DNA sequence: CTTGACAAAAGTGTTAAATTGTGCTATACTGGGAGCCGTCACGGATGC
DNA sequence: GCATCCGTGAGTAGAGGGAAGCACAATTTAACACTTTTGTCAAG
């Protein structure tokens, strides 16, 4: 209803408003620290999801190699941005390489360039450059008959990787377990993994490697960021009337006349809210009343055949849009399937 | 922009690259080796495996979480050869929401050969989604074969099974949903061969043995949709449906006072009677309260045996006989 | 006013038959379809 | 200024109109055998 109540109150346009509820975009309520693009992030700042997911979770890319050809690069090895990883592709960002799938892999048995084909139903269990002890398992498989071993003591080199992932990160070798675990988010000067000998000094998410006896921090925030009206909602319980009215009152002293007839409008619903009692967070709905039966009939007729009225429908898919939201949220679905639900909620409730 | 939901959706999902087999395959060992890692978890701590599988998706997940940091400190607090369960359990549910997301397209494909049944597009993909996360769990990788063979199972599953539950206003049985669809396909398969809308008799025949023509028509009469109380009758747009039908249940200004008559006519003729019959009538018949008293609760209002009101009842009742034959004031009511 | 003493009716318990709800299927399959201008003409409010 | 968005346009009547199958487990329904009720026919 032009002019928008919500947009108002927050001082946010037709356009910003119908982003955050339709879940096109995400609003800062606690920055923790982030920086984007140089620039602190603020609150009440509109992010887009290329831009939330760089903050939270990183940045990383993944290089396809071409069959046959071998990268020139070692595991575990920094590159820059513009770097030939490949003769075949180039990087697009400064990290640290690492192996994803080595095709072949070329065990240096001491006693040897001895060269093993790798399946896909294979996985390899020791890292590059890794002294293995005889009899340990080299190359696991599905099949026990087809499961590559170690003959003998030696150095293990793996070739051919079947794509380089440049992950921008820090890696802190561990020497005894673990403090933290995967999924974990830690804060420079926290204890990472020896109880304090080895120590983050940045933000970021950790992750274990096991196989390669290394702890990954990939660099990120815990941004505080939200969509849907659940954002929206928030800041409209945090909103302080007598502190915003007088805020709106010192504007109107500006000579311009723009500046005073944009200042009366925003305060007259300030005063409305005031003078009233209601709350700004009533706006938003947490229960949805429903009609007494009667008012909305489902009644036989003079034959057999009944007839009922639209309301019957439309109350009909709030339920069942509501229940599958309940179901998915005690699955743990993934954000994508869970951000649809609540966008298909919203538009049933409209 | 912005105003397809279907075309936001698909650009989301478009943004996970595809898996090739390799990537499919280590996804699918580590979330069979993480769940095998908890279940371990709970034999040597004593705590629900259900339980403990949902501290591990906490954590993960980010963002009662007073006691899901209490049981995850004690789970850290188990030495190294223990905590090295934790690591795995840890990778494998990451693995599982990485495994999911990266087959969204496979739904959306199989999807929309159901539209038109009762459910919009996206509400059958959302249900598709359900199905695809089943298969993910009982997904076995041993066996080689590709992920697209055994999740199409499920996926089709869950979109058959949503149609049959939500696309009715008045719910039927999956049990007799599929009877009526099987009554169609039948019906359609003789009108193309007979040339002509064949009989109940001919469908019944036709559909097998413990069938009859009155078995159809119930079943046809069972399949009718309700009728919207808004539709449209006529070019111009002011009448409705709703508009014709009266209303059945609250008695008539006619038949309330019918009643009233009644009420007033009848108590004036039971003063005629004596004191004790008329309360006697009153009790036995239930004008007072509502409800009919028997030849015992009457008995111990009053403290009299069954056998005595019995007959008392049945001389206030000839009394009033005599009277009604003289004037003819209370027939008129029946 | 009461006792007796049936006789049908109403009430109860068990159980088999009918109906209803739920899980599963292993070649491989991975971004929708429909629409199409005598597009109604005119103020009023708002954004910039 | 000039672009974008949004709500508004007489009354009563009539009269036609109006796309899988299977197995198995729970769950509800119907039949049927006693058993307490409670109205009654007959005395006294």
């Amino acid at each position: 209803d032009v002019p928008s109540k919500i947009g108002t109150l927050l001082d946010l346009s037709a356009t910003e408003l119908e982003q955050v509820l339709y879940f096109s975009k995400y609003i800062v309520l606690d920055p923790k620290g982030a920086i984007l693009n140089g620039v602190p992030v603020e609150k009440r700042q509109l992010l887009t999801d290329e831009e939330y997911r760089e903050l939270r979770y990183g940045k990383q890319e993944t290089y396809p190699l071409p069959p046959g050809v071998d990268a020139l690069v070692k595991d575990g090895e920094e590159v820059v941005k513009g770097q030939e990883l490949a003769p075949g592709v180039v990087s697009r960002l400064d990290g640290v390489a690492l192996y994803r799938f080595p095709r072949r892999v070329r065990v240096e048995y001491v006693k040897e360039p001895k060269d093993y084909r790798v399946q896909p139903h294979m996985n390899v269990v020791v890292p590059e450059g890794a002294r293995v002890e005889a009899g340990d398992k080299i190359v696991a498989a599905i099949d026990p008959e087809e499961e590559v071993i170690a003959e003998a003591e030696g150095v293990v080199h793996l070739h051919e990787p079947a794509s380089i992932l440049v992950v921008k990160a820090r890696v802190y070798p561990f020497e005894d377990d673990v403090e933290v675990s995967t999924g974990d988010r830690v804060a420079p000067g926290d204890v990472l993994a020896d109880g304090g000998k080895v120590k983050s000094d940045v933000y970021g998410r950790v992750e274990v490697d096991l196989v390669r006896n290394v702890v990954r921090v990939v660099e990120s925030y815990d941004i505080d960021a939200r969509m849907g009206a659940e954002a929206i909602q928030q800041l409209l319980k945090e909103l302080d009337l007598e502190a915003l009215e007088k805020e709106l009152l010192e504007e109107m002293k500006h000579p311009s006349r723009a500046r005073r007839a944009k200042a009366r409008k925003r305060l007259e619903v300030v005063r409305a809210f005031l003078d009233s009692g209601n709350r700004p967070e009533w706006m938003i709905l947490e229960a949805v009343p429903v009609l007494p039966p009667d008012l909305r009939p489902m009644v036989q007729v003079d034959g057999g055949r009944f007839a009922t009225s639209d309301l019957n429908d439309l109350y009909r898919r709030l339920i069942n849009r509501n229940n599958r939201l309940k179901k998915l949220l005690a699955q743990g679905a993934p954000e994508i399937i869970i951000r649809n639900e609540k966008r298909m909620l919203q538009e049933a409730v409209d | 922009s912005t105003s397809d939901p279907v075309r936001q959706y698909l650009h989301e999902i478009g943004q996970v690259p595809l898996l090739t087999l390799e990537e499919e395959v280590e996804l699918a060992r580590k979330v069979e080796e993480g769940m095998e890692a908890i279940k371990k978890l709970s034999e040597i701590t004593g705590l629900d495996p259900d339980l403990i599988r949902e501290v591990v998706r906490a954590k993960i997940l980010g963002s009662d979480p007073k006691t899901v940091e209490e049981i995850d400190q004690k789970l850290k607090s188990l030495p190294k050869e223990h905590k090295r369960y934790l690591h795995i359990a840890r990778e494998g549910e990451a693995a599982r929401q990485h495994l999911i997301e990266a087959n969204l397209r496979l739904v959306v494909s199989i999807a929309k050969k159901y539209t038109g049944r009762g459910l919009s597009f996206l509400d059958l993909i959302q249900e598709g989604n359900q199905g695809l996360i089943r298969a993910v769990e009982k997904f076995e990788y041993k066996r080689r074969f590709k992920f697209s063979t055994y999740a199409t199972w499920w996926i089709r599953q869950a979109i058959n099974r949503a149609i049959a539950d939500q696309a009715r206003t008045i719910r039927i049985p999956v049990h007799m949903v599929e009877t009526i669809n099987k009554l169609s396909r039948t019906a359609r398969q003789l009108q193309q061969e007979l040339g002509r809308e064949p009989t109940y008799e001919e469908i019944a025949e036709a559909m097998g043995p413990g069938w009859d023509a009155k078995r159809v028509e119930e079943t046809l009469k069972i399949a009718q949709e309700p009728v919207s109380l808004e539709t449209p009758i006529g070019d111009e747009k002011d009448s409705f449906y709703g508009d014709f039908i009266p209303d059945e249940h609250l008695p008539s200004p006619v038949d309330a006072a019918t009643q009233s008559l009644l009420s007033e006519e009848l108590e004036k003729a039971l003063s005629k009677l004596s004191e004790r019959e008329a309360m006697v009538l009153k009790l036995r018949k239930g004008l007072i309260d509502g409800r009919e008293h028997t030849l015992e609760e009457v008995g111990a209002f009053f403290g009299v045996t069954r056998e005595r009101i019995r007959q008392i009842e049945n001389k206030a009742l000839r009394k009033l006989k005599y009277h009604e034959s003289r004037t003819r004031k209370l027939r008129d009511f029946l």
